[PDB]
């Protein structure tokens, strides 16, 4: 806020009820900003595709049961959110977040044993 | 599923053709263990690869034991991507970003604790210890009641 | 780059004795380049690097034993 | 009776009769040394380890001084500082300025202890100059630069006392005293390359290693040797793609700081005859194929032939790990086959010893057991050629005790004196009923050691019955809580691992079936009768050799320096290699080839990761999960059902025991492709002692030199 | 990719490689990168192995000979060479040949030597 | 019992907010109404593509018309991972990394790392090395101020002094090339002293340049000091009070301009600065004009020190005389066994540095440069952290510029001696 546009002072969560509000607050800001993110970096994907990525990022950490670890993830989310909504990231940075735009594909690991073996460890 | 490789793990931007398929990625729900590998920013690959935890043996070429004092953490070399010959200069290219990295620990519980916290697969190699036997200079000149059995030359 | 080596030292004030009076220019080196070597970049004489060593590994030469 | 003494003001306790330098090491005090080595006799000639001892006027050699009840030792006093500086000055006065051209540089104890304990500048500026000494030819393996010699005596003491090769010595006197053979001759020990490591200086260096690398550029991988059955602990030094040298690391249980010459010098064979891509023979000539194209032709040729039970045969070679044998046993069983054979004569037949009890085939008294042995009988084995580091362990106990050795089988030139009782099964029975049986009966710690060539003998069923019946009759001597007297010696790294997982043909019915599909799992010493000519041969391995050339499909596998593989040595110790380099070309991990062929054969093995295969190993044998220990055998007495009861009625031919190693240098595929082993074989045959015999360098009749190594 | 003699000869003064792991120039300067190129313009220093063996044997009566390259501080570290074997002794730094006068008749008998002897 | 105590979040840790004391109120001095209408600010990016004052600088400014609201410098455009690379180098091998931090002040940059390593080595360098390093220190201070003051003058429109003074830079760069073999990255000052001794005709050549340098300073002051455009561009611009300068981590001229008399060469003397006489210029208004006058006077005190070093230069070795730390002379290395071993080990393994840690600071031309080194006893440093004065100074850009005119930002960017190799490392 005061230092720069989307700056959030680093604070610990008081309890699990406090943490959950921040996590939902963080998700709400992210998926709300998805229309702006598309037109601001000229992303060649629909807001639906972008918003799915937001949920998966939040779902990788759905099973965390440690309060200190949540505070770390919340601070990372605020830092990524600020550097996105401020035009500090470049199209290369945001585009790299979408795993489909790598010339070797998104399925960058072998499907099963025999496809990886026939190609040579993937 | 009892050491089954999770062919559906999400990839990150450092996932390459040389990255092995992991068994167990941290989710932040493990009991009693800080999930550093979840928040470190390190690629998924480091939870798929195995580190070796060992005391380096004394070199056979020297008597100094300075480098055997500490515990070493080292990454095993993969089948593909560790080295290949660059066609232009004949230099040795690598795809293994861990090839020149090692970690030093005062005790192996420390090394194990760091490895569990990051989510590395690890293998602990215990150090072979010398078997003590007293040595005496005067044993070079023991009286032989019988056939000499060996002729000593100082 | 057209300047002869020892003269290059003289014109750049690295030495004061001109090559005309410089004894080190008089040592006979039969391997020394006879004609002057200018910079050959931007021509077809430009230096091409290459590996100077043999491959580190040799594959088996297949020898199908007869039946 | 550990006495108590003071070193640098801190108290240490150690056994009486121990050298002071041993107490300093126990106390953690660092004492410089050159002549002293823990495995050699004390010399006391370098003068580097002089320390201050209370009530002692002269500074004292801590390697030779015995520990007493109440001595006080000062290793960091001015007197000790002055002694080390002065001794280092004398060592460097005649030492040649050769560290840029010396191969010890960067791993030199003279350089490190000059930096640590000596002065920063020298005071030798004599116009008369330094001593210079002529170089010596002592064979093809050891390059000599004798000016660097500091006269520690380590190579003489090792070669004489440890290796049993009294050809190295020292001639002359004073400043002109010179180490060498007084007359230029090849050093005939398979343990000779240990002097290179023992040498603190680069006076004795490896000829094949000469000038190739600096020590700081080498990745150091601790691993296990697989060219022998002892599983010697080794350090593999590599520079990216290339393995450059093999060094021994300390394991007092198995190899005791030493390795043999083939273990050391066969590493140049790892880069010349290598299988790097699949080959499909066609119109009588091998042709390159993809891995899909090769596995398809296995699947097609399997269907076309439609093998029945035991028409699928697998032969395992000498360098095969347990992962490959377990995955291949799972594959062969799913094809109906129990035809699992080994690479030696009679390997395709059921073995005279069984595999039901681990003690049937293992070295039961452990390698460490030799340190306490009172009497040893060697049946059908030349230990110098089959287990040389274990052979030197027998000499060491023989030199320092009243240990009696006898042998039944082919005589060999030995480093210890032994009583040759005969060469055949008749001689074994006479021995056990003769004077040496009396020696065995009235002895604590008796040992009977049976070679792996007895297992390949036609009378093998009568040998194990003869031996074990003696073990049972004289138990409470051979079969006690602290001791097992019956031992089987494996010269190959894979045999005990194959036995552990039951990788053997169970019955003569399986042995009788003539195979249609034969899988050569790294097999190159197979008998040319266990491989029928009209069978589809598949070779999987790392080296193009005998096995690969007669095959229909060649699959490139991995060598021991390119994989983490599980090996079981002759005593049952489970050990794991560590990969130093990656796979070359299009090669694959050996167990993954078998797992990949199983999908193509329609019987996909359950395991996809090596951790799942390693769980399957514990189900077959749980000791395979315990690395670097030897799990004791609980029911030792049950080694009578298969060694006596099943072996009671067996035909006897009386044929002599044999020599399973015609030439030590050519034993496996790696050593047969080694250019260095070729020089050793050539030099032994022609008696040439010159260093540059088939190597680069000037020679009197070769003034232009030559680039070739090994030719 | 090379027809001219600069593209085949390992050096102007030596056709053949002088070490086993040395890549022959004919294979090294082959491939697409050497297509439209002047080969005489490429760096081709003279082989040092051929030049050092033109050096005549420095005869001496003393058993031990010092060699530092001859530049004083501009050479190599001073080492001492033993000439007692009946052969040409060579400095391990600069390759200079040395021989004792005791061995002159046997060295003159030799059919061919590594160094000219004169 | 951290960090499992944080698994369920007990006992939050106290922040600075939990210690805010209300001011003493007795003595504390501090409808559609158009006054409630908000004013929209426009946020302008300056750099690095669009030309800026100097360097890899992305300056993000929130403006209210002509006034600066918020100043947000984005750095790291020259972050090269120097601190991490130093952990894979010997102490010898890490020394050239210090030439490339403040890359107009090379010898004092390598001076601070040499002093820190010498401190952990527990060695006293020879007196001649101390005087050479002090002499080259003030030569490097003049080189830096020539770059800083004149390029700062060129940024506000004064083309000519930059041309005159960079010929002075050429003359002093010859002295750097005569001692080492480089115009800029000399790698000359090493732990133990300096690489090699100065050539036998250098002192007189420095002296000849010294007899004419005062006139060069004076002619620079003829164009700027009394010039009313220069004064009107600098006076009252970029003011920081003495109290805030200390709390913002300001050192050097950025601190002395606000009236604080403080010089690291005076407070904690190193090399030969205790053996030389010089004065410390101190400002009183804490503005760009005071900081310009301090730097012009620092020119004259640097020349005054150099003249004293020319006359006080003692004879003797320039490298500490232990071949276990410094390389032996090449003639010794080719002559005796001990020297050759020590040469071999120092260039392959390196010297071992006793374990411990130290923070060592010097008065660099741009202010207090410090380095924090942790030694583990081996030949490679465990940790090397570099304290760059330009990092602290640029962190204060928002504090000194908020509420002021956009047209004064170029003045304070130049008043901070800002090289972004220092800032990012
Ligand atoms: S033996 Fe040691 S001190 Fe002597 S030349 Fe070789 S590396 Fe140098
Ligand atoms: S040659 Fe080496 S091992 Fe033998 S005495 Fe001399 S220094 Fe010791
Ligand atoms: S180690 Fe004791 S004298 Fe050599
Ligand atoms: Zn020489």
């Amino acid at each position: 806020v005061q230092p720069t546009k989307f700056a959030v002072t680093v604070r610990q969560s008081r309890n699990w009820a406090d943490a959950k509000q921040r996590v939902i607050a963080a998700y709400r800001a992210w998926i709300r900003a998805a229309p702006e993110i598309q037109t601001m970096y000229s992303i060649p994907f629909p807001v639906s595709h972008i918003r799915t990525r937001i949920r998966q990022e939040f779902e990788r950490h759905r099973y965390v049961n440690k309060l200190n670890v949540v505070d770390v993830l919340l601070q990372q989310s605020n830092a990524d959110f600020q550097e996105t909504m401020n035009f500090w990231r470049q199209q290369s940075h945001v585009m790299a977040f979408f795993k489909e735009e790598h010339f070797r594909g998104e399925k960058r690991l072998p499907s099963n044993f025999i496809t990886g073996f026939l190609e040579g460890r993937n | 599923p009892r050491n089954a490789p999770d062919y559906n793990v999400p990839i990150d931007i450092a996932t390459s053709t040389f990255t092995p398929v992991p068994k167990n990625v941290q989710d932040g729900s493990e009991e009693n263990v800080v999930p550093a590998g979840l928040i470190s920013g390190a690629p998924m690959e480091l939870q798929a690869r195995t580190v070796r935890i060992y005391k380096p043996a004394k070199p056979a070429t020297q008597s100094g034991e300075k480098n055997t004092q500490l515990w070493r953490m080292d990454w095993d070399v993969l089948g593909k991507g560790h080295r290949w010959e660059n066609p232009l200069m004949g230099w040795q290219s690598s795809a293994d970003f861990m090839q020149g990295t090692h970690l030093t620990f005062k005790t192996k519980e420390d090394a194990i604790a760091f490895a569990e916290k990051q989510g590395y697969e690890y293998f602990v190699q215990e150090p072979n210890e010398r078997h003590f036997r007293p040595k005496a200079y005067a044993n070079n000149f023991l009286y032989s009641p019988g056939k000499l059995k060996h002729i000593r030359t100082k | 780059a057209h300047i002869e080596p020892m003269w290059h030292a003289w014109i750049s004030y690295q030495v004061d004795t001109p090559p005309t009076r410089e004894p080190l220019t008089q040592i006979e080196r039969p391997w020394a380049p006879k004609e002057h070597v200018p910079n050959r970049s931007f021509t077809r004489g430009a230096y091409k690097p290459y590996n100077t060593t043999q491959p580190k590994i040799q594959s088996w030469e297949p020898k199908a034993a007869p039946r | 009776a550990e006495v108590e003494l003071t070193i640098d003001g801190k108290k240490v306790s150690i056994e009486a009769g121990s050298a002071l330098i041993q107490a300093c090491e126990k106390a953690g005090v660092v004492v410089p040394r050159y002549c002293y080595h823990e495995k050699l006799a004390i010399a006391g000639n370098c003068r580097m380890c002089l320390v201050e001892v209370e009530r002692s006027p002269k500074p004292v050699a801590s390697c030779a001084w015995p520990v007493q009840a109440g001595m006080v030792v000062k290793t960091n006093s001015p007197l000790t500082h002055k002694a080390r500086e002065g001794v280092m000055e004398f060592l460097l006065a005649n030492h040649p300025l050769d560290c840029p051209i010396c191969d010890q540089g960067g791993e030199c104890d003279l350089q490190d202890q000059s930096m640590r304990y000596g002065a920063d500048r020298g005071r030798f500026h004599e116009i008369g100059g330094k001593r210079a000494v002529e170089d010596k030819n002592i064979g093809p393996l050891i390059k000599t630069s004798m000016n660097r010699c500091i006269h520690c005596t380590r190579c003489v003491r090792f070669m004489n006392d440890i290796a049993g090769a009294p050809e190295l010595g020292s001639t002359g006197r004073g400043n002109d005293l010179q180490i060498g053979t007084y007359l230029e001759k090849n050093l005939d020990s398979e343990l000779s390359g240990n002097v290179i490591d023992l040498c603190p200086v680069g006076a004795l260096t490896s000829k094949p290693y000469a000038f190739r690398a600096r020590p700081w550029e080498l990745k150091r991988t601790e691993s296990i040797d697989v060219l022998d059955g002892l599983g010697s602990n080794i350090r593999v030094d590599s520079r990216g793609l290339e393995v450059m040298r093999i060094l021994p690391r300390l394991n007092d249980d198995v190899n005791e700081e030493w390795i043999n010459d083939k273990t050391r010098f066969a590493c140049d064979g790892l880069k010349t005859q290598r299988l790097t891509m699949p080959l499909v023979r066609r119109d009588g000539k091998f042709e390159p194929a993809t891995w899909e194209q090769a596995l398809t032709e296995i699947a097609h040729a399997y269907q076309t032939l439609a093998p029945k039970e035991n028409e699928f045969k697998v032969i395992a070679g000498q360098l095969v790990e347990v992962e490959s044998l377990v995955a291949m046993k799972d594959l062969a069983n799913r094809l109906g086959s129990e035809n699992l054979a080994l690479d030696f004569p009679g390997g395709s037949q059921p073995l005279a010893h069984g595999v039901d009890i681990r003690s049937n085939y293992l070295f039961n008294s452990k390698i460490w057991g030799i340190e306490e042995a009172d009497a040893i009988l060697l049946v059908g084995t030349n230990p110098r050629h089959e287990a040389a580091v274990l052979n030197a362990r027998i000499r060491k106990q023989w030199l320092r005790s009243d240990l009696e050795i006898a042998a039944v089988g082919q005589p060999w030139e030995s480093t210890f004196d032994y009583e040759h009782l005969g060469t055949d099964l008749a001689a074994l029975k006479n021995a056990l009923s003769g004077p040496f049986g009396e020696k065995l009966k009235k002895a604590k710690r008796p040992m009977i050691i049976v070679g792996s060539g007895v297992t390949e003998h036609p009378d093998a069923k009568a040998f194990y019955e003869t031996v074990w019946s003696f073990v049972e009759k004289n138990a409470s001597n051979f079969l006690t809580e602290e001791w097992c007297g019956y031992n089987v010696l494996q010269r190959a790294a894979s045999r005990a691992g194959a036995f552990e997982v039951g990788f053997v043909v169970p019955s003569p019915e399986v042995a009788a079936t003539k195979p249609k599909f034969v899988w050569l799992l790294g097999a190159d010493e197979f008998d040319p009768a266990d491989v029928p000519k009209d069978a589809f041969i598949v070779y999987q391995g790392h080296h193009g050799d005998r096995g690969a050339e007669i095959a229909d499909i060649v699959l490139p596998g991995a060598a021991y320096t390119e994989k983490a593989g599980t090996y079981v040595n002759t005593e049952g110790r489970v050990q794991m290699t560590r990969a130093a380099t990656g796979l070359p070309g299009a090669a694959r991990t050996d167990w993954k080839i078998i797992r990949a062929v199983s999908e193509f054969l329609g019987v996909p093995l359950p395991y996809d990761d090596v951790a799942q295969l390693r769980d399957r190993m514990a189900e077959i044998s749980p000791a395979l999960a315990a690395y670097d220990v030897v799990e004791p055998v609980a029911l030792r007495h049950l080694s009578k059902v298969q060694l006596v009861d099943q072996n009671k009625g067996a035909k006897v031919t009386g044929e002599p025991l044999k020599k399973v190693v015609e030439n030590f240098y050519f034993t496996d595929v790696i050593s047969r492709s080694s250019p260095t082993m070729a020089r050793c074989s050539a030099a032994k045959e022609t008696g040439d002692p010159r260093t540059n015999f088939m190597a680069p360098g000037m020679e009197e009749d070769r003034p232009m030199g030559q680039i070739a190594y090994g030719a | 990719t090379g027809r001219p003699a600069s593209a085949v000869m390992q050096a102007p003064n030596r056709a053949e490689v002088w070490s086993r792991s040395q890549r022959p120039r004919s294979e090294a300067m082959a491939g697409p990168r050497f297509e439209q190129t002047d080969f005489d313009a490429q760096p081709r220093p003279w082989a040092a192995i051929e030049l050092i063996h033109k050096q005549p044997v420095r005869w001496t009566h003393d058993r031990i000979v010092a060699c530092d390259g001859g530049g004083g501080p501009h050479g190599h570290p001073k080492i001492y060479i033993n000439t007692d074997k009946p052969e040409i002794a060579t400095c391990n730094y600069c390759g200079l040949p040395f021989a004792n006068e005791h061995h002159r008749k046997y060295l003159e008998s030799l059919p061919q030597t590594s160094y000219p002897l004169n | 019992a951290e960090p499992q105590d944080g698994f369920q979040g007990t006992r939050l840790i106290p922040t600075g907010a939990d210690f805010q004391s209300p001011p003493d109120p007795f003595i504390d001095e501090g409808e559609d109404s158009v006054e409630g209408r908000k004013v929209r600010h426009y946020t302008v990016n300056f750099g690095p593509q669009h030309p800026a004052a100097h360097g890899v600088l992305r300056l993000i400014l929130e403006l209210n018309g002509e006034e600066i609201v918020r100043a947000d410098p984005h750095v790291g455009l020259l972050h090269r991972g120097t601190e991490k690379l130093c952990e894979y180098k010997t102490y010898m091998q890490a020394l050239p990394y210090f030439d490339r931090l403040d890359y107009v002040s090379m010898m004092t940059n390598e001076q601070v790392f040499s002093l820190a390593v010498e401190k952990l080595l527990n060695i006293e360098i020879p007196p001649r090395a101390k005087f050479i390093r002090t002499m080259f220190g003030e030569i490097t201070r003049i080189l830096n101020h020539l770059m800083s003051v004149l390029s700062h003058a060129m940024d506000v429109g004064a083309l000519t002094p930059f041309l005159w003074g960079f010929e002075e830079r050429e003359k002093l760069m010859e002295f750097y090339e005569r001692v080492s073999g480089a115009r800029l990255h000399a790698a000359y000052v090493r732990p133990g002293g300096v690489h090699q001794d100065i050539p036998v005709g250098l002192l007189d050549d420095i002296y000849q340049w010294a007899t004419q340098f005062g006139d060069r300073i004076d002619e620079t002051e003829e164009m700027l000091t009394d010039n009313r455009i220069w004064i009107n561009r600098l006076k009252g611009v970029g003011v920081v009070s003495a109290a805030d300068a200390l709390n913002l981590s300001f050192t050097g001229v950025m601190l002395r301009g606000s009236g604080v008399p403080w010089d690291v060469r005076k407070s904690s003397p190193y090399d030969a600065y205790d053996q030389v006489e010089f004065d410390v210029p101190v400002g009183i208004n804490g503005d760009c004009y005071d900081r310009y006058l301090c730097r012009m006077e620092e020119f004259r005190q640097s020349l005054r020190i150099i003249h004293q070093c020319l006359n006080k230069m003692p004879a003797g070795p320039v490298r500490y005389e232990d071949y276990k730390i410094t390389p032996p002379p090449r003639a010794a290395m080719k002559e005796n066994m001990e020297a050759l071993i020590h040469h071999f080990l120092l260039f392959t393994k390196g010297y071992a540095v006793p374990p411990g840690d130290t923070y060592t600071a010097i008065e660099a031309p741009k202010g207090e440069m410090g380095v924090y080194v942790v030694s583990d006893g081996s030949e490679r440093p465990y940790r090397v952290h570099i304290r760059a004065p330009g990092f602290a100074h640029l962190s204060g850009f928002d504090h000194i510029t908020r509420g002021h005119l956009l047209a004064d930002a170029v003045a304070v960017i130049g008043t901070m001696d800002l090289v972004f190799g220092e800032v990012d490392r």
